[PDB]
DNA sequence: AAAAAAAAA
């Protein structure tokens, strides 16, 4: 319903062809059974990258709660290489 | 425009419609002219629907399949006229195909005595017909594409290829072309291919 | 004359 989402975001299971795209998410961010951050749909699951992610400062990313995530993803592994939470 | 991949397959195809000129000689005899194209491939690879799109397009072609003929029946068969009484010759399946394509499916699975058949007509593009007292010598120039699975349920690339095909080498050698298709998984082709068929259906 | 089913090698 916002004013400024009329970019559409895609969900996570159709991530699973594409590659070398940039996408709109968003999900639940928690930690896998293995340990690794993750973030769950609806739809499917995958694995996220933290290393050079630059955030919206004034919150607090805690796991549990619903994030937007900007970036390219990979299909060498899984790996949702972001660039900008929010 | 339906079917996905398989360029040289089509280009082979349109090369095949319309394909070279015979060659005759007074002294050299008879030089063959069209061209013959022979796939095998593993099941679901878009074999016999390109093979009806060939029977759709063509302007002369006959449909037939390896179990469903035989090859006594397929050149000439004898039968006697209500109205005369006498007996004269029916053309076979191929005779009616005269200077068309003629497509088989099943090709492997026919059975072996009829193949001699081909053998026969392939050899020369002339079928020679002597049974109750008939002696002539029929024309047929078709030209014959096939498609045929290999031996085993899926296509070994690590095996001999002639271990994979039942056919034997003295028709393999006649066949201009040989094209093997194989279904590698792979999820970008595989993500390409079923917005494909998604957008199809 | 040509297709299809059955017992024995
Ligand atoms: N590249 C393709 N594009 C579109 N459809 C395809 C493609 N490859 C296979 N198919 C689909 O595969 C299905 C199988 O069809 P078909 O039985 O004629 O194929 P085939 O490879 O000749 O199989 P077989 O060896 O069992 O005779 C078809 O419905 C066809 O649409
Ligand atoms: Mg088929």
């Amino acid at each position: 319903r916002n004013e400024n989402f009329q970019m559409s975001i895609t969900p996570i299971k159709n991530l699973l062809g594409r590659d070398a795209q940039n996408f709109l998410l968003l999900g639940l961010l928690n930690k896998n059974f293995k340990g690794n951050w993750s973030l769950e749909d609806p739809s499917g699951s995958v694995e996220i990258d933290i290393s050079q992610t630059i955030p919206t400062q004034g919150h607090y990313y805690v796991p549990g709660c619903m994030v937007l995530v900007e970036g390219i993803y990979y299909s060498v592994g899984n790996k949702f290489h972001v660039t900008s939470m929010t | 425009p339906s079917i996905y991949g398989h360029d040289h397959i089509k280009k082979a195809i349109l090369l095949m419609l319309m394909g070279g000129v015979e060659k005759n000689l007074e002294n050299g005899s008879h030089l063959r002219g069209d061209i013959n194209i022979l796939m095998v491939g593993d099941p679901s690879t878009a074999k016999s629907q390109l093979l009806r799109f060939v029977l759709n397009t063509a302007s002369l072609a006959i449909a037939t399949t390896g179990r469903g003929s035989s090859g006594v029946g397929l050149t000439a068969a004898v039968t006697t006229d209500r109205e005369t009484g006498e007996r004269r010759l029916e053309a076979g399946a191929m005779v009616l195909a005269d200077r068309g394509v003629v497509c088989i499916d099943e090709f492997d699975k026919m059975t072996d005595v009829d193949r001699v058949a081909i053998h026969e007509v392939m050899e020369q593009q002339t079928v020679t017909i002597a049974k109750a007292g008939i002696h002539t010598t029929l024309n047929a120039r078709c030209s014959v594409i096939a498609a045929a699975n290999p031996v085993f349920g899926q296509y070994d690339v690590n095996r001999d290829p002639h271990q994979n095909i039942a056919l034997p080498d003295s028709l393999l050698s006649r066949f201009d072309l040989l094209f093997v298709v194989t279904d590698d998984i792979n999820e970008i082709r595989d993500r390409s291919i079923s917005e494909h068929v998604l957008r199809t259906h």
